């Protein structure tokens, strides 16, 4: 069957430049490749039909060309609703088939995490353990780490990360730390403290409750 | 309704063709898909190729692998074949009785 | 209008089968060709299977062992999917795509979240999170909600049903015993909390189940 | 002519997986592939006949895919019947030729 082969699998771009995806058959197709994007949780989308023709509802920034083996997808200008992955699809032979897809990253400003603290809720405690919820929201680049302190003490059971994939708004990454433990030992302690490290600042963003 | 039966026979193989063009589309594409490698499968390339078959023309850019496919193929080709000679006819009987005339 | 219309989720005992659907709207041709497309996760498109309703013919993915076998009703414009015995390899999303017999995928539908486990459903627990007492604020402040406990994926988090989009992170499910939690933020103007109304919608189609939950201040 | 390459010579598995033997010809030859299974001291056995067309006779395990140039033989669950050669051959063009085979084990 025909196989279409997306190299590089990762392309990251600053805001306002000009992107291209590829998109290479295995044998001649002519003009019959079709693309589609598919953002985080959603389905896909198909952008451009039989590599070059437009389609109702897609920003004039994209465009396709090419034909034969060779096949190119191009962003004018990408802002951060372009972050996506981007998949071609051949019809020229049955069976029809997908490649592999390119991921889209936007190189953006470094930005430092906005930290909040939750203190568990009435509601949870009541029906049995609790769960200290830390945000770090809206930051850049996606490397960071968070430390858990109960007391000035550093926890590290019972913690659980969460990181979210780029974002489709500002591209940027977030990220959730869960501490849970149960009333029995939720109560035996005052302070919970929540700290953040990133690169744009040697000092650690802390957010505490008692 | 008593026109001429070459002209009326015409008529009838010209609507006729139309009809086979669009179901050979039609079965071309249900009877090629399923089969690694057919490219007779999707219906307006499909018609293109049931135009040059019934022409005889073909070129060679498409043409179905399947049993079923060639079985289309060739009810496509006879009534194409047919359906010309079937004009050719009722030139010739037209231009026979004009020649009585003359 | 949604043209194709599909489940949220099914879950499936390990050597049971389910059958998926697929509800069509819209323009209906003798042309069309209804496909269906896996995706495991983190991962990219798989090709299952199409089937023409108008005729009711169907073909299939050969590279791949035949799981699926594809059926249509021109009564209620359904097209189904029948996946038989089911492991942990199957678990994907699996979306239905409506083609116009012109070689590519139009319309897609939602897809349905097929979990293949031999544990129990669990409606998730939702609980508020104001900040605490101490905590100063900005221009802006952040509030969220906690879905914890539930089986199997997925939960979709809204708020305000829907009227608050902007600054919305809901983070990835994290599974622990046989139950995920993941948290949803929200960001909005100090100045209008709590004068105004902020309520988070979690959904878990699994177990039949919105609930909501308004943020008020501790 | 049509040379017929099957790459792993030699395919290891564990009882139950999923095995996939691989034929690859010079040129392309649509879907005119024929698969035959040979044991110890016995003679050729056809298993799959153009590519993917099952043969009465033979478990449903077996299965066949591929079309152009790059062909696939695979066996769902291996039991220890399924240890044997396995060749491909080719149909499409004169005179027909062999793959040089690949051994299960
Ligand atoms: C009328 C023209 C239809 C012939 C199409 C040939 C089948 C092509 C195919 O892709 O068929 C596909 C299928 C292969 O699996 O072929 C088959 O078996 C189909 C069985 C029937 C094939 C015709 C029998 C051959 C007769 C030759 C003369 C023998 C005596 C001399
Ligand atoms: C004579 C036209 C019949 C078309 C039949 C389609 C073939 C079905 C493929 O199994």
């Amino acid at each position: 069957d025909i196989l279409l082969t997306q190299s590089p699998a990762i392309l990251s771009v600053s805001p306002g430049e000009r992107v291209s995806f590829s998109c290479r058959a295995s044998q001649s197709i002519g003009t019959d490749i079709h693309w589609y994007q598919q953002r985080t949780n959603g389905s896909p989308r198909l952008l451009i039909k039989y590599a070059s023709e437009s389609i109702s509802g897609i920003p004039s920034r994209f465009s396709g060309s090419g034909s034969g083996t060779d096949f190119t997808l191009s962003i004018n200008s990408v802002e951060s609703e372009d972050i996506a992955n981007y998949y071609c699809q051949q019809s020229n032979r049955w069976p029809f088939t997908f490649g592999s897809g390119t991921k889209l990253e936007i190189k953006r400003a470094d930005a430092a995490p906005t930290v909040s603290i939750f203190p568990p809720s009435s509601e949870q405690l009541t029906s049995g353990g609790a769960s200290v919820v830390c945000f770090l929201n809206n930051f850049y680049p996606k490397d960071i780490n968070v430390k858990w302190k109960i007391d000035g003490s550093e926890r590290q059971n019972g913690v659980l990360n969460s990181w979210t994939d780029q974002d489709s708004k500002d591209s940027t990454y977030s990220m959730s730390s869960t501490l849970t433990l149960t009333k029995d030992e939720y109560e035996r302690h005052n302070s919970y403290t929540c700290e953040a490290t990133h690169k744009t600042s040697t000092s650690p963003i802390v957010k505490s409750f008692n | 309704h008593g026109s001429a039966l070459h002209w009326r026979a015409a008529g009838a193989a010209t609507v006729l063709l139309v009809i086979v063009l669009l179901a050979g589309s039609y079965l071309a594409v249900l009877a090629e898909r399923g089969a690694p490698g057919a490219q007779l499968i999707t219906y307006p390339r499909a018609l293109w190729w049931a135009c040059e078959t019934a022409t005889t023309v073909x070129y060679g850019d498409l043409y179905p692998v399947t049993l079923w496919g060639r079985l289309v193929a060739v009810v496509v080709m006879v009534a194409g074949i047919t359906s010309f000679g079937l004009v050719t006819a009722a030139l010739a009987t037209w231009f026979v009785g004009r020649e009585q005339e003359r | 209008q949604v043209q194709l219309q599909q489940p949220g989720a099914e879950l499936v005992k390990p050597g049971a089968s389910v059958k998926l659907s697929c509800k069509a709207s819209g323009y209906t041709f003798t042309s069309d060709w209804i496909h269906w497309v896996k995706q495991r996760p983190g991962h990219g498109l798989e090709w299952i299977g199409e089937i023409i309703p108008s005729y009711g013919r169907a073909n299939y993915n050969e590279k791949i062992q035949k799981k699926a076998t594809l059926t249509a009703d021109k009564s209620s414009s359904t097209a189904f999917m029948q996946l038989s015995s089911l492991t942990s390899e199957d678990s994907a999303v699996y979306y239905c795509a409506r083609e116009r017999g012109d070689g590519y995928f139009a319309v897609w539908g939602a897809g349905t979240t097929v979990t293949v486990s031999s544990a129990k459903t669990t409606p998730p627990s939702v609980y508020p999170l104001a900040p605490g007492s101490a905590a100063q604020t900005n221009s802006m402040v952040t509030l969220g909600c906690l879905v914890k406990g539930y089986f199997p994926e997925p939960v979709t988090v809204t708020w305000n049903s829907g009227s608050l989009s902007s600054g919305v992170h809901t983070f990835p499910a994290v599974l622990q015993s046989d139950l995920y939690t993941l948290s949803s933020s929200v960001t909005v103007p100090s100045s209008s909390w709590p004068s105004e109304t902020v309520t988070c919608n979690v959904a878990h189609p699994a177990s039949s189940t919105k609930v909501d939950k308004k943020i008020v201040p501790r």
